[PDB]
């Protein structure tokens, strides 16, 4: 059943689009990794960095965007592809702000992007974008808002989510820790980030080699924790553990 | 004015399950009078008459196009249209060219498929549904139609009683109006019966 | 068999058959269970909303949503099509809102959906939309429970299931099903005839029913789904 | 390997698809037609009918014009679509120029037709050959005939279908001054070369006839039974 | 051959497009071209080979001026690399037309990534199969260097080489203090690199192409003046004799 | 191998497509009609009835396209709906422009040169789909046409088209009064070929669909017999055939006797 | 020996070789005397024409699935070595079995006896040869609604 | 090996050959032969018809068609190919005409007629393959009499006298043999008509073959019946 | 290959797209042209093959507006059409400026137009290699491109079919140029092509084509007779 195989509009015998499948392929073919946690009033958002030459920018280098004042994104896939469709999220937010007048929800910004993906999965153009887009916002209603928007359609919303090579243990452990006590701490839940990352990967953090995004519920601004941050939380709450 | 180039004039009225629907007979351009057998009332229905009034080529043509729409409706949806659904209808039919308009005045009349309860209705040449228990007037002479709806009325009105009051002030609209008469067709719809007249006119 | 006639959408078979919207059909089987029931006073939907784990929130991707207070939609097959169908189905109904001023009757909202998806089976580079609908809906004062296909084929149900077992959900509904099934009953067979198809506990928040009575389309809430499940248990 | 492109040459320098429509015109029945002094005939095959399967609407002579006629060969959708467009541009030219539309000018708008339809890589080529007979304003039985490949030819005598060949060899054998001498030796010509081809006679003959400025007129089944029969009596007489 | 590499609009089974992998292949096949980032400027040079002799010196030149204050510098097929600098040329001008003020390079580099990632998801165009770098300075953002590449990536770069000899040429970058040299020494140092990866044997002939972009000509990109070339030409051909030694 | 493609041309000169449409249609149910100098009627087999479905259409293979025409259609169901509406336009359009309902043999001929366009041009598979059209119309009163996929039409007395369409038509030869037959008439020789026909031996309501145009008044009706009509039709029928078995076996028991 | 489909690459040419020879012998230079030659084939549309050529195969009879009464006599012929009560109607199976083929009629007069078997009884009824008739005639049908409805 | 690369016309083999119009070429090639000359004294142009049989009129195997009053052009090739580019030449010629009121040079004329055929696959046009036709125009222009040949790859040259055709190879040995330029249309009737007759199965009988003639004087002269007996 | 030299939209799985190498190798199959420049001139030879002792010869060299000739090895189609294109081109910067466009930028605008065609699945590159000579204010150039849309500045250069002789012949003598004389610089190319040729055949007045540009001499070309001062003086 291989045959159905080199378009993205054959369906297979058995009813799959392998050519759907093979984005999410691509997703772990990123090679990085990421990962996020939403609790009681906050959310973050922890991912990998890698910087394989002295000479590659940090400042430059980096996986965690701003798609607006209120809400944020880590791609998994590409970066080309990742950095088109942090674009395009732009796009839509802003006309979403022209238009209706007010700051597009979570939901909204993640179901807009998915249908972007779904038009170009059904209409046999573009080649869907290998990336996997993860949000966090702040949400007056409900609260904070995490989602996961990936290449093929679904725009689901996560109390813990985890995207790239290590996904299916990094979605293990937050299990294991969600069934205890949800209701987590700005410190907690930024913990519970970086040590999910760090078991799945068997590695110890340095301050530099990870990056960290908060959203809050008393500071609803996408604030990409620094290197102080990431080591004074490394540092401390490991030892105080 | 547009209106008074080709004349005509539409009325109807609700009593007690009847509805009536009068229209003058004239086609004059300008002012020589051409034909005295011109249709204004049109069905698109079982019980459902429209009086499309004003201008002759815009009357005609509101007329085909509302009766293209209409039967594939009617097909598309197998059912017999409700009153308002028409008015609807021709209020979309309208509107779709407010740039530009027909220059014409709607005026439906007819009874619900269902419940047999009845309903009247008018438009302007633009669009706006209208929709009253009284009265509904169109075309030239609208001011002495509208006079002869308010003080030629009583509520809870039946068939014959109808058929004079409707008749009554059509033919003293029309009569006082040039550009306008030279007979007057009435149709009558009832629950189970419908009927055209062609009554008297001052013919001069 | 007829092999080389199956990887494209504009060409027959000597069969007649075409091959690809059958293997859509396929890929709609191969969904999420969920069950529709015609009752005397209503129609019901339910569908299984079983997650991959608990970290999914289960409560922000519903499957039984409006297309107006008096029509509702839910599915089995994919779920990026779905909301695209969704959305068209919306605005459909309002189109017809605006031209004719009446709410869409249940018919034609299935009729233009069908045509929607009858669009996109038949050219070239466009996929069949894989995913069978269930539109509910209360016209006039007879409710509808229509099915709308890959295909472009829409269809009236008296009461129906789709998804991994339709045919044991539909031998169920065939064994439990009577025409004068009042709503509060037709309920707790939709919810058993998802119990025949649901691994697991049928926990109120995996689960997600709505019913279509004269008072409107609505979505049933966490509570009252869990007093419906509790009662039947 | 090359074909199945409409526009696509065999290393040789052959287009294969229009000549593979001109094969399927090849599967239509017997069209004979004939342009005398002053009358122009067109008879056909009509392969006969279940008597449940009416007989208006199966038709092969078609009048695109007062002066001209058409006898179709080959596919009947493609022979309506090239009818319709053929009356369209009689009735347009009529405009364009006030002239009635000469019968080489008209088989010329078919071919364009044709060719406009093969050029391409997404039409399919109609399969029919038609033969067009006429009487030009100017006064002359002029006959053409038009291939699928949007080619014309001005023939005196010629017939399209299963029997082509030998019905054209019959009439090279059979066709002369004498043939074409009166208003009833070109009618008798043209039932003699359906003959050899259709055999019922009775109820597999039509035959269609146009007289110098007298409208196309197409001959009753007892009109040609007697026409045969005329002609049996001939062949009788002279074996 | 593998069956999912033709065109760039599938996916392999595994999650890789083989069309925008054979055009970073035939991007690593051109001649070698190194930029650095100073405290006040970036330095770009390429490694010009002429193909003959009958050409003048002046030849295809692989480093492109792209509005008054960024320098383009391309290795891979120049007929694309001139497309490339033909598009950011345009959106220099738009961004200035459009907003006011000369074009930030961080966001030209963007624009053109972005652009070549439209060239790499389409099935009815190639990806472009020549990378290049993007280099500025400006009193107020500062010296920037910018990679792009046929995918479409855009990682900021203190000093970045590109074509046959890149791990070469960074192994030997990274020998350099860059973050406090100058423009002046850097120059020099730059005709070293080029020189140390330069293989007279194999590529016969060859020419020099440099330029700096600075504070010291006050952000308008210039090719390095005939009297500076000479002279970091002269103390290269002195390094290689040292390292020689 | 020329059947890759609906505009492609086979070396003996046919178009594969339009021949698999062709064959196509006999695996779609069983649309039978006949023409009566009184009337003209259609006879539709309902495939499926599973009793869980509904009967929310009156019609499901029969649609009424104007006052004076009615279609019966056989084949994919998408198809099916596209083409019927685009009758409907038609006939509608006529009527706008003309102001008389559309003569039959007209709006046959258009939606057959659309379909004729189908299986011309580009990358656009043949409608599967195949048609019988009843109407009355003011040129040659009533009327009965069949349309294939191929865009043919033949104007037939009686005809059929779908499972065992051939054998329908063999027995209408065989029973159909060539120039006397009555609508009464027309019925029960429908019901003896739908009985002959159909799969199952035993007819019912709950299978058959018939529609009959007539003239009354000097206004067309185009009536989908009730299921009362239906059953009273096909009893008749049966205990017709029940009576001729009588004497079937009378005359044995009188060989017998012999 | 079927279709000669086209060889070389990926046709069935030793099997067609075969068949080529089977139809020399069948007919060809210096034939055949007393040789008579009976084949059968459950579907005939494949055989090759060379062979169904009224030279080598002369006649061709069909075998229809046996229509009434002759599904009575072959539910007779299988049924004479059995326990038929008084009131067992072999006709009323033969209604009951529409267009079943003399293996359901076999397996039919099997199944009733193996019922027979099952309740320690050496007696067939009328009851067991209906059951009989539904297990052996089993018409699986696809549920698949909307396969089923494609075509209108 | 020529499996893919000469299955379309924008698609280079490995020679750099466009395939499909050397078959384009090789089209040209079934058709009847023309022998077309130019002299000091005008343009001839000799064709061989191929009547199947008769009840074929002479007036539809057009192989020679008058282009202006000062050009002949015959024709080798598909007939459809043919009239579109005769047209072609046609409306170009009367449109120069009517926009500078000069005749037309050849030259002009079968550049032109080239430059249409040219667009063969080119997305700003429409065909899709090379138009099948050979052809020459002999013409009178400024130049003296000149003769211009057109082959279906968008190429023209000039041509003291070409032959065209099946009989190609077959007679451009002729030609060469005979052509002096000091020639006088009347021998260029005789040679033209005397390789018609070598290169020609049926036998030259004045209703096999077509004559025209284009002069600095009298404008294209079709040859009629008579003046075909008299020549043969 | 046989999977990868379908179409110029796919790469090989080795770093070269195999249509234009194809193009390039069509470039070839013209014949000899030898361009080349002085101080003040620039002179473009040409060999004008012949299809029969009949027909006359092909041209190569043709003449855009005042300031540039043009000598063409290629598709005749190709050659046909960027003739029009760079025609237009200077038509058009004539018309909005009153300057005749410099043949360093006329020959950007063909390579942009010649590259665009070699990214797109809709056609076919080009395929003529193009010797553009001129003189704009700066000086006189000879500017190569070839089908791969790259445009060299050369010294002198040669394409066509036996074009190797030419720029080995160049390399040797051009040394002499720019300061050659009017004549000098044409019998130079004039030996260029020689070169070329296949030995037995010579350059007669006839397959010898000269293009010359430079100051005080717009473009001329010298066809028939014209060209015999330049036979005649040519040395055995």
């Amino acid at each position: 059943s291989a045959g159905f195989d080199r378009h993205i509009t054959i369906f297979s015998p058995e009813g799959r689009l392998y050519q759907v499948e093979y984005a999410f392929k691509a997703i772990n073919q990123g090679g990085l990794t990421s990962v996020a946690v939403r609790g009681k009033d906050c959310a973050v958002i922890v991912t990998q960095k890698k910087v394989p030459d002295k000479l590659l920018d940090s400042s430059t280098v980096t996986h965690l965007f701003k798609i607006t004042e209120n809400i944020g994104c880590v791609m998994t896939g590409m970066t080309a592809d990742s950095r088109s469709q942090v674009q395009r999220a732009r796009y839509e937010a802003a006309n979403w702000k022209y238009k209706y007048g007010y700051e597009i929800p979570v939901d909204m910004l993640c179901k807009r992007i998915a249908d972007i993906s779904q038009v170009y999965t059904q209409n046999a153009e573009m080649r869907p974008l290998g990336c996997c887009m993860i949000l966090i916002g702040i949400d007056e209603e409900q609260g904070p808002q995490v989602y996961k928007c990936d290449p093929a359609g679904y725009y689901c919303g996560f109390k813990a989510t985890a995207a790239g090579v290590k996904q299916t243990e990094s979605t293990s452990f937050l299990e294991k820790k969600v069934k205890k006590k949800f209701d987590w701490t700005f410190e907690q839940t930024v913990e519970t980030a970086i040590t999910c990352l760090s078991t799945v990967l068997s590695i110890d953090f340095k301050p530099s080699e990870i990056e960290v995004g908060v959203v809050t519920v008393e500071n609803p601004k996408f604030r990409i924790l620094t290197e102080a941050e990431i080591d004074a939380h490394l540092v401390a709450l490991a030892e105080r553990d | 004015s547009i209106m008074s180039y080709n004349g005509g004039a539409v009325m109807a009225m609700k009593g007690k399950n009847c509805v009536a629907i009068a229209a003058d007979r004239r086609f004059g351009i300008q002012a020589q009078m051409v034909t005295t057998d011109f249709q204004k009332i049109f069905p698109m229905g079982d019980r459902l008459y429209i009086g499309l009034a004003g201008l002759a080529t815009d009357v005609q043509t509101v007329a085909q196009r509302l009766k293209f729409r209409l039967n594939l409706y009617e097909l598309k949806e197998g059912r017999q249209i409700k009153p308002y659904t028409l008015m609807s209808m021709v209020a979309n039919l309208l509107y779709e060219k407010r740039f530009g308009p027909y220059y014409t005045e709607p005026v439906i009349a007819g009874l619900d498929p269902k419940t047999f309860k009845p309903f009247i209705c008018s438009l302007d040449l633009i669009g706006c549904p209208m929709v009253t228990d009284d009265f509904v007037v169109s075309g030239t002479c609208a001011e002495q139609m509208y006079g002869m709806c308010e003080s030629l009325w009583e509520p809870n009105m039946d068939p014959d009683h109808l058929f004079e009051t409707i008749s009554q002030a059509m033919l003293n609209a029309v009569d006082r109006d040039a550009v306008s008469g030279m007979g007057v067709i009435v149709h009558i719809i009832e629950k189970d019966k419908i009927t055209t007249r062609t009554l008297k006119a001052r013919m001069d | 068999a007829e092999r080389g006639y199956s990887f494209s959408l504009t060409t027959f078979s000597p069969s007649g058959k075409l091959v690809q919207i059958e293997y859509a059909l396929a890929a709609v089987a191969g969904g999420a269970p969920s069950v529709g029931i015609k009752a005397a006073n209503g129609v019901v939907l339910a569908t299984e909303k079983k997650q991959k784990s608990i970290l999914y929130d289960e409560r922000s991707v519903h499957k039984v949503e409006p297309i107006t207070k008096h029509i509702g939609l839910v599915y089995s097959g994919m779920g990026p099509d779905y909301r695209v169908l969704v959305h068209r189905a919306r605005k459909l109904a309002q189109q017809y809102y605006l031209v004719y001023q009446e709410p869409i009757p249940t018919a034609q909202l299935v009729q233009r959906v069908a045509s929607v998806m009858q669009e996109y089976t038949q050219s070239g580079g466009v996929r069949p939309f894989g995913v069978s609908l269930l539109i509910c809906g209360w016209n006039e004062g007879r409710p509808y429970l229509f099915q709308s296909d890959p295909s472009g084929a829409y269809f009236a149900w008296k009461a129906t299931a789709m998804g991994k077992n339709y045919v044991n959900g539909k031998t169920f509904l065939e064994k439990r099903y009577n025409e004068d099934l009042e709503l509060e009953d037709a309920i707790h067979t939709a919810i058993l005839t998802l119990k025949e198809s649901f691994e697991g506990q049928m926990t109120e928040d995996n689960i997600e029913v709505g019913i279509c009575n004269e008072a409107g389309f609505r979505r049933l809430t966490p509570t009252e789904v869990k007093d419906y499940l509790a009662a039947i248990a | 390997s090359y074909d199945r492109a409409i526009t696509v040459f065999s290393p040789d320098g052959h287009l294969f698809q229009v000549e593979y429509a001109q094969e399927a015109v090849k599967k239509g029945s017997t069209a004979v037609g004939v342009r005398g002094r002053d009358i122009v005939v067109l008879g056909v095959e009509k392969k006969s009918v279940a008597k449940l399967q009416d007989e208006r609407t199966v038709r092969k002579i078609c009048a695109l014009d007062d002066n001209v006629c058409m006898a179709f060969a080959g596919l009947t959708a493609d022979a309506r679509i090239v009818i319709n467009r053929a009356r369209v541009e009689c009735q347009s030219h009529r405009l364009t120029v006030e002239d009635p539309v000469t019968v080489e000018y008209i088989t010329r708008y078919i071919a364009s037709l044709k060719q406009r339809y093969t050029q391409s890589n997404g039409r399919r080529p109609f399969g029919i050959s038609a033969l067009i007979v006429g009487f030009d304003f100017d006064g002359t039985p002029r006959l053409y005939q038009t291939d699928p490949s949007g080619t014309y030819h001005a023939w005196k005598a010629n017939a399209i279908g299963r029997g082509a060949k030998s019905v054209r060899e019959f009439l090279e054998k059979n066709y002369t001054d004498e043939a074409i001498e009166t208003d009833d030796l070109t009618i008798k010509l043209v039932i003699k070369a359906l003959l050899e081809v259709v055999q019922s006679g009775g109820k597999n003959i039509e035959l269609a006839v146009m007289r110098r400025d007298q409208s196309l007129k197409i001959l009753n089944p007892e009109e040609i039974e007697k026409y045969v029969a005329e002609i049996e009596k001939e062949k009788e007489e002279n074996e | 051959g593998t069956g999912y590499d033709l065109s760039a609009s599938t996916f392999s089974p595994d999650g890789r497009v083989f069309q925008v992998e054979y055009a970073m292949k035939a991007v690593e096949n051109s001649s070698t071209a190194i930029g650095i980032r100073c405290k006040d400027g970036v330095v770009f040079g390429v490694e010009k080979l002429v193909l003959s002799k009958l050409y003048e010196e002046g030849s295809n030149k692989r480093l492109f001026n792209v509005d008054r204050h960024v320098g383009m510098a391309v290795a891979g097929l120049l007929a694309d690399a001139r497309s490339l600098a033909d598009i950011a040329r345009e959106e220099a001008s738009n961004f200035r037309s459009n907003f006011g003020y000369n074009i930030p390079l961080k966001h030209l580099a963007d624009r053109v990534a972005m652009y070549v990632h439209a060239y790499t998801l389409y099935s009815a165009v190639r990806p472009f199969g020549c990378s290049f770098m993007l280099g500025s300075y400006s009193v107020n953002d500062g010296a920037q260097l910018y990679m792009i590449d046929p995918s479409g990536v855009s990682y900021g770069y203190w000093g970045c080489a590109i074509g046959k000899a890149r791990q070469a040429a960074k192994t030997e970058i990274e020998k350099l203090q860059m973050k406090e040299m100058t423009c002046r020494d850097i120059v020099k140092e730059v005709a070293k690199i080029i020189y140390i990866v330069h293989d007279e044997v194999k590529d016969k002939a060859f020419e020099l192409e440099l330029s700096w972009v600075g504070e010291l000509t006050n952000g308008r990109h210039e090719i390095v003046p005939k009297d500076i070339r000479e002279e970091a030409e002269k103390y290269a051909k002195e390094s290689l004799k040292e390292e020689d030694e | 191998r020329y059947d890759s493609r609906t505009t492609i041309f086979s070396p003996e000169g046919r178009l594969y497509q339009v021949e698999y449409a062709m064959e196509a249609i006999g695996h779609a149910g069983t649309c039978l009609g006949i023409l009566a100098n009184d009337g003209v009627l259609l006879a539709a087999e309902r495939r499926n009835i599973h009793k869980l479905l509904d009967e929310v259409f009156f019609s499901e293979k029969i649609y009424k396209l104007n006052e004076d025409m009615a279609c019966s259609v056989a084949g994919i169901t998408s198809d099916a709906n596209v083409l019927t509406n685009e009758l409907r336009l038609i006939a509608q359009r006529y009527l706008l422009q003309y102001q008389e309902p559309i003569p039959c043999e007209q709006l046959v001929t258009a939606l057959c040169d659309i379909k004729q366009a189908y299986t011309q041009f580009g990358g656009k598979r043949p409608f599967g789909v195949s048609l019988l059209y009843i109407g009355w119309d003011k040129h040659y009163g009533f009327q009965l046409y069949q349309s294939d996929p191929s865009g043919n039409y033949g104007g037939w007395k009686a005809t059929c088209i779908g499972n065992n369409s051939a054998a329908a038509v063999s027995m209408l030869k065989q029973d159909y009064k060539e120039g006397e037959m009555t609508l009464k008439s027309a019925l029960a020789l429908a019901i003896k070929v739908l009985n002959k026909t159909m799969d199952v031996s035993k007819l019912s309501a709950e299978k058959v669909e018939i529609a009959t145009l007539t003239r009354e008044n000097g206004k067309t009706v185009i009536r989908v017999l009730k299921q009362k009509e239906v059953e009273q039709l096909i009893k008749k029928h049966e205990e017709e055939e029940a009576k001729a078995e009588r004497e079937k076996k009378e005359k044995e028991q009188k060989e017998k006797d012999k | 020996g079927s279709s000669r489909l086209e060889g070389g690459s990926g046709g069935d040419s030793e099997v067609q070789r075969t068949m080529l020879e089977l139809l020399n012998q069948l007919d060809g230079f210096e034939a055949t005397k007393n040789i008579k030659v009976i084949m059968a084939t459950n579907r005939i549309d494949i055989l090759d024409s060379a062979l169904l050529r009224p030279g080598r195969i002369d006649r061709k009879i069909e075998f229809p699935p046996p229509n009434e009464e002759a599904r009575l006599d072959i539910l007779k012929i299988h049924s004479r070595k059995m326990n038929l009560t008084r009131g067992i109607n072999l006709r009323k199976i033969a209604e009951l079995m529409p267009g079943a083929s003399g293996a359901e009629v076999k397996g039919v007069c099997t199944e009733a006896g193996m019922y027979a078997l099952r309740e320690r009884r050496v007696h067939v009824t009328q009851e067991d040869f209906e059951m009989a008739v539904a297990k052996v005639m089993q018409k699986d049908s696809e549920k698949n609604m909307s396969i089923k409805k494609l075509w209108k | 090996t020529r499996s893919e690369y000469d299955r379309g016309v924008n698609t280079f083999s490995p020679e750099g050959r466009l395939f499909q119009v050397e078959y384009a070429i090789e089209a040209i090639k079934l058709g009847s032969t023309a022998i077309g000359i130019q002299t000091s004294e005008g343009v001839c142009l000799a064709v061989e018809k191929r009547i199947t049989s008769p009840l074929m009129e002479p007036s539809s195997i057009e192989k020679i068609v008058e282009i202006d009053a000062h050009i002949g052009c015959a024709m080798s090739g598909l007939i459809a190919d043919a009239k579109t580019l005769i047209d072609k030449a046609r409306v170009e010629t009367q449109n120069h005409w009517f926009t500078y009121n000069e005749t037309m040079t050849v030259e002009s004329v079968t550049q032109a007629v080239s430059n249409l055929a040219l667009q063969f696959g080119e997305e700003d046009a429409a065909m899709s393959r090379p138009f099948g036709v050979a052809l020459l125009f002999g013409g009178v222009d400024e130049k003296g009499p000149q003769l211009f040949h057109m082959d279906p790859s968008g190429t023209f040259v000039q041509c003291d006298a070409r032959a065209i055709g099946s009989a190609s190879e077959g007679a451009q040995s002729s030609l060469q043999e005979v052509y002096h330029k000091s020639m006088t249309l009347k021998e260029a009737i005789k040679s033209s008509l005397i390789i018609l007759k070598q290169v020609m199965e049926e036998k030259l009988n004045a209703t096999n073959i077509e004559l025209a003639t284009v002069q600095p004087g009298q404008n294209f002269h079709m040859f009629t019946k008579e003046e075909l007996e008299e020549v043969i | 290959r046989n999977q990868y030299d379908n179409d110029v939209t796919v790469w090989s799985p080795q770093g070269r797209i195999h249509q234009i190498e194809y193009a390039m190798e069509a470039v070839k199959q013209g014949s000899a042209t030898v361009g080349l420049k002085s101080k003040t001139h620039a002179v473009l030879v040409a060999l004008k093959r012949a299809q029969s002792e009949l027909a006359a010869h092909q041209k190569k060299i043709l003449h855009v507006d005042n300031h540039i000739g043009i000598s063409i090895a290629g598709l005749t189609a190709d050659a046909r059409l960027l003739c029009n294109f760079m025609r237009q081109e200077c038509l058009d910067s004539r018309f909005v400026f009153d300057r005749p466009l410099p043949v360093s930028r006329l020959v950007s605008l063909i390579g942009s137009k010649t590259q665009i065609p070699t990214q797109r699945y809709g056609r076919r590159p080009y395929g003529v290699g193009l010797l553009i000579a001129g003189y704009d204010d700066m000086g006189p150039h000879i500017f190569q491109t070839c089908p791969s849309a790259n445009y060299f500045d050369c010294r002198a250069m040669s394409i066509g079919a036996r074009s190797q002789s030419a720029r080995t012949y160049l390399e040797r003598h051009m040394s002499e140029f720019m300061e050659c004389n009017l004549n000098e610089l044409v019998k130079h190319g004039l030996r260029a092509l020689r070169e070329t040729l296949p030995a037995e055949q010579d350059l007669t007045t006839k397959n010898v084509s000269i293009g010359i540009v430079g100051k005080d001499l717009e473009f001329t070309i010298y066809d028939d007779d014209d060209v015999s001062p330049f036979l005649e003086g040519l040395e055995e």
